[PDB]
């Protein structure tokens, strides 16, 4: 047990013990980038690897070589926080040592000179935070891991649809990690073909010739040999007795003076056995049997020296005669069978246009780059640079691995390029599949699916950067002089920097972390995608890949995946899942040796898991863990059924691992249909943090792990006692055992305070500990947004009643009491960052000055002398946050305006008001202001005030650091001095500064005192340098965009509670929109007089089948019961005994659960705190599929004083009369998604307009009007409304005249329209007429 | 078939909507085809009252005025 | 093309800043009524001198000497009539209609 | 020149410094998104808005709620002109300043310009003409749009966060077009078939169902009352139960004369609830129509007949009243759903075990070779299917008629008063298919290949599903959402081809 577990404990139902506990949920993200940037003294993936690949770069034959030595990542220019505030990128300089050697022309190889240029700078690269996040511009971002087709070879079917002959086809595909694709495919005529990439189809053998294989050797490779002998006269044949299988006798088969088979008798196993035992090597055959046989090799006349027959040519009765008289004894032919061993390659040669190697290379080079005249060196260079070049091609490790494995090879690791043996073996495998031996693989299987991650992809982009820098290096090394340039002038920065910046900045996989929520972050960081680079698209891949595969078990969550344009093209990583060594997906299991189920953990990949029979997470075993049933439900290969007691190799580790962390937070999930469950776990990520982090009243037990593993909370680095607790910071004094000898020290935690979150919500941390409290190592020292006492509260539980209330709950609609909006529980805090830009126009510079044309004293009131709003001033819509004015000269007025100015004597200002004003309707309080200034332009008054303030605050902070740290350090010297030197009262008298002189008796403690001295002075100077650096960071002008002189950022904190139109939902996939806010007066209540918070609609329950939401209600009620009872017994102030008794009774609950319990806990000061935290309700943990049962809940209801049915009598708060029938009341945990109505709501009358085509367009955040589409138009057409439609697409929108001419009539009180012609069609006329097309408008 | 019968429309402006625009414009432009409107889609594009519904009293009182005295 | 891969393309978002708002266009039409009624207030010759000294409902506008030659009375004379005219439209109930036009 | 006119028919030239091929005049004309020429894909429109939608049962069906601020910004020009027409504002400028300051005087002017001025409401998936309907604006404090429940069927709009858009009928002709055509009350019948689309939905039909129905015994059983008035008066006072068999005198009309209503009175054998509900039923409708159990179908045929007899207006007001009373009495009903409301057959485990014996029978036969593999497969699948049918028709009978209650004698049994049953039977929501999945075992699932697994789901939702069963259900779910989301698009394409051809 831990220390916050003494604060609060969650009652846990369920039986199955957890053999393995949930690992770090952020594992994958951190591991990836940990591999990317790192020093690996070998070819393993990392910057080192990608470096070694392209390097060393040598010039063209000129013997000027540039080789790579070693690299380093400098310390970040700005730390996480500073870089987040300022808005720059959190990164490190990449400093790489390069050695430029120049070989003395005319080797033996030695260098005239080699300049080692010290660490030339190329690019800065982003860094991953401890939370697995990146900051691109001042914003936390995540790179989603990718799922693609693993490299190597793959054999498919493509039966059915092609050709409709049903004959199917068989194709192989070699997909490298990088480089051109290699494809082989058959056709209806059984002619083997080959294509590089998706390009033109070529006869297979044409590649073989390019490997320098003459026809004879191709045949020798793909066919066996049938030997014909002309011994004496009239032939003979060599016969392997197995050759006659699957064939019928073509003639009398007789040898050894004994007739084995006659004519017309198919050769069976009998004939074959007879031939085998009698051992007949040579038989006599007719001269006519070779009429169809194909001659293996070439044959010439020894005398005439002329070619008798070419290789792979059909023999005739005459050709035999023509090669027989020439003195030929032996004739080799192809062994061909239309069933067993097929004659494919022969016919393939029959379709081959080429002859020799050069010819093949010609057709290939003319295939890849067609239309341009081929050249020998060109074809050679191409073909050698396709699959055989170390540069332009590679499968890497996973590729070579899967390649060799699928080829039934031995070697698990090999070269990164293809070999003749490789291509040949692949072709052989394809031919074997067409022959009937071997099977075809499927893509959907997770063994063929590889998982990438941040580091790998970043490595790829950096690789592209390195190749484009390589081209430049060679380009310059072409003409270069000797000892002038060095590895600086060549290598640039921007090419690489933008190469990585383009990846992190804009990519489909690189996105902004969704931080509205601790679950959202952690479930985003664990995610998979089949989209992006190196993957399919929604418009391409069909239903197969999207669909769930049995291999998804334990690897990928079946029920968590977005519902929309891409379904199952994303999914999520499962709970206990891990990335395999080679990059596949493997899940934990339990090895079952003999008859015992062992607790040893074993990880099996998608392919590893295949043959083994795995048992069930839900299975009955006892004592030693032997299976209770004689047969138990299991799954072995692709399928599940009942299995013998001991046939079982393995078993599931947990009742969880099938699902993900999102689904694992859904209580009573087993009681919910998969559709609504999916919707539930989908919306659970949308929950906006509440004002008061509450707690789930009905839990799972994952919510602790989610809260802790996600970076939202603050966890103790080391255990000890709290020296200091503030809403700002928390200082813990470290225990000695955990403490390091030097520096002594205490752990100081600076808590994040109110600040902007990516979703504009609020992120703020509060201390969960009090002054002088014991804290265990790895314990929550504070809670983040939407977290309570180390658990995850995504929302707030509350009283719910199921019953129709006056149709206000009508569809999914939710009827909530006033008690909720009054208690401000569902209230939310939004932090909006608003910006003001001071730019440069040709008319002049823009000023932030407080002097604003046309504003009242009340308008300039909330602004200081400089024109920026004070910190803390509450503002609403229309208030001026930052005064800004831009020059616009010579207004060029008109006559009546001129008379007006002449009468009123008003000077029309040369300046126009651009001031940043709070967006319409939104209202909040200003929590901060920042001023970014171009370096070298004078800081204004306000900015200076702020700068000085920040300087002082910094000095105070640093001074606090040094004080707490120094006192903490000397407090150790006091303790060590007392051992061997002890003077209690004598020591603390003299000044502390002079303590360092005092020694000690000979011992290691003297050297300890020495340590404390060294580290003390270290801290003392470190303070100095840190102060200096902080000051410089404050004063320096941040680099801004072109034209912008200065920028003012105001941070508004808006507080919106709840109003009709907001979206709310449970964890069960039941949505709703708050309909009306009903007084506590009209609320249905019970006999006790306690009203209900929320009234749902029962009708929503049966149709969409989620019954869990009802169970969640019931248990919830019962849970609250245990609270209320305790709430009374605390209000009765009984004693420790009664309380403890009741609590224990609650935590036991009938029989057979795994929870255990107390009275190892201090019976007074500890227990009474737990009971104090339990009075709000009794938190319960319902495991995913291991969760509670009806009987357990009813029992808990008995303990609660509440009915079994979970239904009580309810009275209308209006009439006061009872409602007929009982109604279900309880506590259902409910969230608030951020759909909030004051966001969604939009209205526009007359706004701005698009330039290119005049159409309504919002430029002000004042929204463009709704889009009237084709379907809406049809809807108008169906009715008889012509004028509604005309006014819709003419005057209200597209007519540059009609709109204004309309407006004047609308204000004049005349409703008409003078439509004219829409500008769209008017432009179409010009576009058409711009061509050679004359379009005109006839008649009148 | 429906998708086939949809291909044939007097008005070329209508054909330019849901069919392949590039071909339609040319194929009409060679024959010097004259689109008289008269249909819904075309009048929707050109931005005048629909020759149906309320507008039927318009297009009628027009259509007869056309090709007559 | 901007994000979403959709028909959203850069130029589609470039707003017309050269157009004038209708909310102002209704005022520009309304001021022409105001100055018209208010000019109906003064004497016919003060109205002529004021409509002339400014471009009100006429081509361009006219110099004070120009207004002189057109009135047969010339120089300082007109300059005086203007002031008193401006003076009559200065204090409220003449001004109350026009004074609402200056924001 | 070619690249200028139509690019891509030769070389596909690229724009300066950017890889993406430059857009030519042909692409300017053609547009994108298949074939969409702006008057097709869509066009932005002024004087409009949108937001999340809520219920508003208090509304008459000819109206709807609109947010104050929204109506202000929408009608802004009208508000200006009307502000200075009365003389509250000097000039248009000052009017803008007034509505910008939101002075107290503008709200009344807005109430003036809103009164007879209709507004158009629309949803996202517009299919049939009812996808857009006209309503009379009612100023409401809030940011949410209130939409009359009876119309929620026409839009196919749930309350789960669906948004609606609003357009203002600027010109006079548009106002009258909206009011005489696009108006809600003017379309009560689907254009596809003469059946009413204003048919009551869920809560209301549960209300009218609970109202007219009869339990065997209850307060005031077997008594007699003069008219529906004192029947209701009997009920509200708590003296008589809502459902009891009772004879009461009623006056029903028949218009069977020539253009003329005949009046007749009689003692009808009916229930208290039916008597109370009869007050609403207008004029020439016979009492018989309300003397039944009032299912969703019947409650629809009521409106239908009423429309084909009395005409439009009485049908409108009738429907409104039906909604109001439906909601009220459904509220009073106290209908709810507990975990015990779903009753599993007591004989379930037995059926499971027997059908489970059959599988080992055929299994033994395959072991001895009495049957082939595929034939065996068919056999086992048949027995499991039959089992599912058995448990289904078990829980159905149980959950349906099991209520056993006593009137003056020993025993008797009628159709159940159980909640979930009433819900499924009335047609409010739920159906035998889903109820079957709640109590009895649910089906057999089929792998993506379409090969149906011979080990069906033995458990249900009231019970727990284990790991396998849920995993096996997941595929069914994913294929469900995928297929439906696909058929939406297919429908769209079909409607497109259709409107194009007609
Ligand atoms: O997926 C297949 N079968 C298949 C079998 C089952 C099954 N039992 C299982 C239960 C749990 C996990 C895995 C299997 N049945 O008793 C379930 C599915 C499921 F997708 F719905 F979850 C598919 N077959 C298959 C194979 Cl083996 C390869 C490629 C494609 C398919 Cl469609
Ligand atoms: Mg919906």
């Amino acid at each position: 047990y831990s220390y916050t577990e003494k604060k609060r404990i969650r009652k846990d139902f369920g039986k199955r013990p957890q053999v393995l506990d949930v690992p770090y949920l952020l594992s994958i993200q951190l591991d990836s980038f940990q591999k990317f940037i790192e020093q690996d003294p070998e070819g393993q993936y990392g910057l080192e690897a990608a470096f070694r690949s392209v390097f060393p770069i040598q010039s063209y034959s000129g013997n000027s070589e540039l080789q790579y030595v070693s690299y380093r990542l400098g310390e970040p220019v700005f730390d996480v926080q500073e870089c987040q505030i300022r808005g720059v990128t959190y990164s490190a300089p990449l400093r790489v040592k390069l050695r430029l050697v120049i070989y003395e022309r005319e080797a033996p190889e030695g260098t005239v000179k080699d300049i080692k240029e010290q660490e030339v700078y190329m690019g800065e690269i982003p860094l991953m935070t401890d939370n697995g996040t990146f900051v691109i511009n001042g914003t936390e971002r995540v790179i989603v891991s990718q799922l693609h087709r693993s490299p190597g070879v793959f054999f498919d079917s493509d039966k059915g649809k092609t050709h409709s002959s049903g004959k199917v086809l068989y194709n192989a595909r070699i997909i490298p990690y990088r480089g051109s694709w290699l494809d082989f495919e058959f056709d209806p005529k059984d002619n083997l073909f080959v294509r590089i990439d998706r390009r033109r189809k070529l006869p297979a053998t044409i590649i073989l010739r390019a490997l320098n294989y003459t026809t004879e050797q191709i045949l020798d490779l793909f066919f066996e040999k049938v030997i014909f002998e002309i011994r004496d006269n009239k032939l003979q044949m060599e016969l392997v007795p197995e050759r006659l299988r699957g064939e019928t006798a073509s003639f009398d088969i007789e040898a050894n003076g004994k007739v084995y088979v006659e004519k017309g008798r198919r050769i069976t196993a009998r004939h074959i056995r007879q031939l085998e035992k009698d051992d007949v090597k040579l038989i006599e055959v007719p001269v006519e049997y070779i009429a169809g046989k194909v001659v293996a090799k070439d044959y010439i006349d020894e005398s005439t020296g002329e070619l008798i027959c070419a290789a792979n040519m059909e023999l005739s009765l005459d050709l035999l005669a023509k090669l027989s008289q020439s003195g030929h004894k032996r004739i080799e032919t192809l062994f061909t069978n239309d069933l067993d061993h097929g004659p494919y390659i022969s016919e393939t040669l029959r379709v081959d246009p080429t002859n020799d190697r050069l010819s093949a290379l010609v057709e290939i080079y003319r295939m890849m780059r067609p239309g341009e005249p081929p050249t020998r060196e060109a074809a050679e260079s191409l073909f050698e640079n396709l699959f055989f070049s170390e540069d332009r091609y590679d499968l890497s490790a996973v590729g070579r691995m899967k390649f060799n494995r699928s080829l039934l090879r031995e070697e698990i690791e090999g070269s990164g390029i293809l070999s003749k043996d490789d291509i040949i073996d692949v072709m052989k495998k394809l031919i074997d599949i067409r022959n009937g031996k071997g099977e075809v693989d499927d893509i959907d299987h997770l063994g063929n699916r590889r998982i990438r991650s941040v580091g790998e992809m970043a490595e790829n982009q950096f690789r592209v950067g390195l190749v484009r820098v390589e081209r430049a290096v060679k380009e310059r090394l072409s003409l270069g002089d000797l000892d002038t340039l060095m590895p600086q002038d060549m290598i640039n920065a921007k090419p690489i920097s933008a190469a990585v910046k383009e990846f992190f900045g804009s990519s489909q996989l690189s996105q902004f972390m969704d931080q509205n929520n601790p679950l959202s972050e952690i479930t985003h960081k664990r995610r998979i995608s089949a989209l992006g680079p190196g993957g399919l698209t929604r418009e391409r891949a069909g239903f197969e890949v999207r669909d769930v595969h049995p291999t998804h078990y334990g690897r990928v969550c079946p029920i968590e995946t977005p519902e929309g344009p891409n379904i199952g093209l994303i999914n999520s990583l499962s709970v206990y899942a891990q990335t395999n060594e080679y990059g596949f997906l493997e899940t934990p299991y339990r090895k079952v040796t003999d008859g015992v189920v062992t607790d040893e953990i074993h990880y099996l990949s998608a392919i590893e898991e295949g043959n083994y029979v795995i048992a069930q997470a839900n299975s009955n075993l006892d004592e030693e863990g032997h299976f209770v049933e004689d047969l138990v439900t299991c799954r072995s290969k692709g399928e599940s059924s009942l299995f013998s007691r001991d046939q079982v190799d393995y078993m599931d580790v947990s009742t969880q691992q099938v699902v993900s962390v999102g689904a694992s937070l859904i209580p009573f999930l087993e009681h919910d249909d998969a559709n609504r469950a999916l919707m539930g776990a989908n919306m659970q990520r949308q929950a906006v943090p509440t004002l008061r982090a509450d707690k789930p009243l009905v839990g799972t037990g994952m919510e602790r792990a989610v809260a802790v593993d996600s970076g939202v909370t603050a966890v103790a680095k080391r255990g000890g006692v709290v020296q200091y607790v503030d809403a700002s910071r928390i200082v813990i004094k470290v225990n000695e055992d955990e403490m390091y000898p030097g520096e002594a020290g205490i752990d100081i935690y600076n808590l994040t305070k109110y600040t902007r979150s990516n979703q504009n919500t609020c992120i703020n941390q509060m201390p969960c500990v009090s002054l002088g409290e014991p804290v265990e190592r790895g314990d929550v020292l504070a809670d983040g947004p939407s977290t309570d006492l180390g658990e995850l509260a995504l929302g707030q539980n509350m009283r719910v009643a199921f019953m129709p209330w006056n149709g206000y709950n009508f569809e999914d609609s939710i009827l909530v009491s006033e008690r909720v909006v009054q208690e401000d529980r569902f209230t939310t805090i939004h932090i909006q960052e608003l910006a003001c830009v001071s730019r440069d126009t040709k008319l002049g510079p823009e000023e932030i000055t407080a002097d604003i044309p046309n504003v009242g004293e009340a308008a300039l009131s909330k602004l200081d002398e400089s024109g920026i709003v004070y910190i803390g001033a509450e503002v609403t819509g229309g208030d001026i946050l930052v005064g800004k004015v831009t020059p616009k000269g010579e207004t060029q007025l008109t006559p009546e305006e001129k008379l007006l100015r002449a009468i009123f004597g008003e000077k029309a200002s040369d300046v126009k008001d651009s001031s940043l004003r709070v967006p319409n309707g939104v209202s909040g309080t200003v929590i901060d202001v920042q001023v970014f200034t171009r370096d070298g332009v004078e800081k204004d008054k306000r900015a200076l005030e702020i700068e000085e303030m920040q300087l002082k605050q910094a000095k105070k902070d640093l001074s606090e650091e040094l004080q707490i740290l120094e006192a903490g350090l000397f407090s150790r010297i006091r303790a060590v001095l007392v051992a061997g030197g002890v003077e209690a009262e004598k020591l603390d008298k003299l000044p502390r500064d002079r303590w360092l002189e005092l020694g000690l008796t000979d011992e290691e403690k003297q050297n300890q005192l020495e340590q404390l001295a060294e580290q003390y002075d270290e801290l003392k100077h470190e303070f100095e340098k840190k102060l200096e650096a902080k000051r410089r960071k404050i004063t320096q002008g941040d680099d801004l965009a072109p034209g912008v002189l200065k920028i003012v950022k105001v941070y508004l904190a808006v507080k919106r509670r709840i109003q009709p139109g907001d979206k709310m939902a449970g964890r069960h996939g039941n949505k709703g929109v708050i309909s009306k806010i009903n007084p506590i007066e009209d609320m249905p209540y019970d006999e006790n007089g306690t009203p209900v918070d929320i009234v749902l609609n029962p009708l929503g329950v049966p149709s969409r089948m989620n019954i869990g939401q009802i169970l969640e209600t019931h248990l919830g009620m019962a849970a609250k019961g245990i609270g209320d009872k305790i709430n009374a017994m605390l209000k009765q102030q009984q004693e420790v005994a009664k309380l403890r008794e009741f609590i224990q009774r609650a935590y036991d609950l009938g029989a057979d659960v795994r929870q255990k319990v107390d009275l190892s806990t201090f019976s007074d000061e500890e227990v009474m705190r737990l009971a104090e935290n339990l009075r709000k309700g009794m938190p319960i943990a319902t495991p995913v599929f291991d969760g509670a049962k009806e009987a357990e809940i009813k029992e808990l209801l008995k303990l609660g004083d509440l009915p079994t049915s979970g239904q009580i009598r309810l009275y209308d708060g209006r009439t006061g009369e009872q409602f007929e029938r009982p109604v279900t009341v309880g506590y259902m945990y409910m969230l608030k998604l951020n759909h909030l109505v004051d966001d969604k709501m939009h209205a526009r009358s007359t706004g701005s307009y698009s330039l290119v085509t005049q159409q309504p367009l919002g430029g002000k955040a004042q929204f463009g009007g709704q889009r009237f589409g084709e379907m809406e138009v049809w809807a108008l057409e169906a009715y008889g409304a012509a004028y509604t439609l005309q006014e819709m697409l003419t005057v209200k929108s597209d007519d540059v005249n009609g709109r204004t001419k309309m407006y004047k009539n609308i204000v004049d009180g005349n409703h008409q329209m003078e439509p004219g012609m829409p500008e769209s069609f008017n432009v179409l006329l010009k576009e058409i007429r711009s061509l050679g097309i004359n379009i005109e408008l006839e008649d009148e | 078939g429906i998708t086939k019968a949809s291909l044939a429309t007097e008005s070329f402006i209508s054909a330019a909507s849901f069919q392949e625009t590039t071909r339609v414009l040319t194929e009409a432009a060679v024959a010097g085809k004259r689109d008289e409107l008269r249909g819904l889609k075309e009048n929707v594009i050109v931005g005048r009252l629909i020759p149906a519904g309320t507008g039927y009293a318009y297009h009628q009182d027009r259509m007869r005025r056309r090709a007559a005295g | 093309p901007i994000g979403d891969d959709e028909d959203s393309h850069l130029g589609d978002f470039i707003e017309d800043t050269t157009l004038e708002l209708p909310l102002d266009s209704a005022t520009t039409e309304s001021l022409r009524a105001a100055t018209h009624d208010v000019l109906a207030g003064l004497t016919a010759r003060e109205a002529k001198v004021l409509r002339m000294r400014f471009g009100i409902d006429m081509n361009t506008d006219y110099t004070l000497e120009e207004v002189g030659k057109q009135f047969d009375v010339t120089r300082e004379r007109i300059r005086q009539i203007e002031a008193k005219a401006l003076r009559k439209l200065r204090h409220p109930s003449r001004s109350e209609v026009l004074r609402s036009f200056l924001d | 020149v070619d690249a200028l006119l139509d690019n891509g028919r030769r070389g596909r030239a690229i724009t300066g410094s950017n890889k993406r091929p430059l857009k030519s005049l042909a692409d300017m004309i053609k547009g994108k998104q298949g074939r969409f020429r702006q008057n097709l894909l869509g066009k932005r429109v002024d004087y409009s808005g949108r937001s999340v939608i809520t219920v508003g049962p208090y509304l008459r069906l000819h109206q709807c709620g609109l947010p104050k601020k929204m109506a202000l910004e929408l009608f802004k020009p009208f508000i200006y002109g009307k502000l200075e027409l009365r003389g509250l504002a000097t000039t248009i400028k000052a009017a803008k300043k007034m509505v910008e300051r939101e002075e107290a005087v503008v709200w009344d002017i807005l109430d003036e310009v809103i009164r007879e001025h209709p507004v158009l409401l629309n949803r996202a998936p517009t299919l049939h003409r009812l996808g857009i309907q006209a309503f009379e604006p009612v100023l409401i404090e809030g940011k949410a749009i209130q939409l009359h429940p009876l119309v929620c069927a026409a839009y196919n709009a749930d309350f789960d966060g669906d948004q609606m858009a609003v357009h203002v009928p600027l010109t006079l002709e548009a106002q009258l077009e909206a009011r005489a055509l696009m108006m809600s009350t003017n379309n009560i019948l689907s254009p596809a078939n003469g059946e009413p689309i204003i048919v009551p939905s869920q809560d209301v039909v549960l209300g009218l169902y609970y109202m007219t129905r009869d339990c065997v015994n209850a307060k005031g059983e077997g008594m007699v009352l003069t008219g529906p008035k004192e029947a209701e008066r009997l009920y509200r006072s708590g003296l008589a139960s809502l459902h009891a068999r009772v004879k009461v005198r009623i006056t029903e009309y028949e218009k069977d004369a020539n253009g003329e209503l005949v009046a007749k009175t009689s003692l009808k054998d009916t229930t208290v609830g039916r008597a109370i509900l009869w007050m609403i039923v207008p004029k020439g409708l016979p009492y018989s129509i309300v003397n039944q159990a009032l299912g969703k179908k019947a409650i629809s045929k009521m409106l239908n007949t009423c429309y084909r007899i009395l005409g439009l207006k009485p049908t409108v007001i009738f429907a409104d009243q039906i909604m109001y009373t439906g909601f009220a009495y459904a509220a009073r009903s106290g209908a709810s759903v507990g975990i015990d409301d779903m009753v599993i057959p007591e004989k379930k485990h037995e059926i499971i075990s027997e059908a489970e014996a059959e599988v080992a029978e055929i299994q033994e036969q395959f072991q001895s070779g009495l049957v082939t593999a595929g034939e065996r497969y068919n056999k086992v699948i048949d027995i499991w299917a039959a089992a599912n049918d058995r448990v289904s028709k078990a829980m159905m009978d149980n959950l349906q008629t099991e209520t056993v209650i006593n009137r003056d004698g020993q025993e008797e049994k009628q159709v159940s008063f159980n909640s979930i049953y009433m819900m499924a039977d009335s047609g409010a929501r739920g159906s035998a298919a889903q109820i079957r999945q709640l109590a009895g075992m649910r089906g057999l699932m089929a792998k993506p290949d379409g090969s149906i697994i011979e080990t069906p789901i033995t458990a249900n939702f009231r019970e727990g599903l284990n790991v396998l069963q849920y995993f096996i259900s997941t595929h069914g779910a994913r294929k469900g959402l995928a297929d439906t989301a696909l058929k939406t698009a297919n429908s769209g394409y079909l409607t497109r081809r259709l409107v194009d051809v007609a």
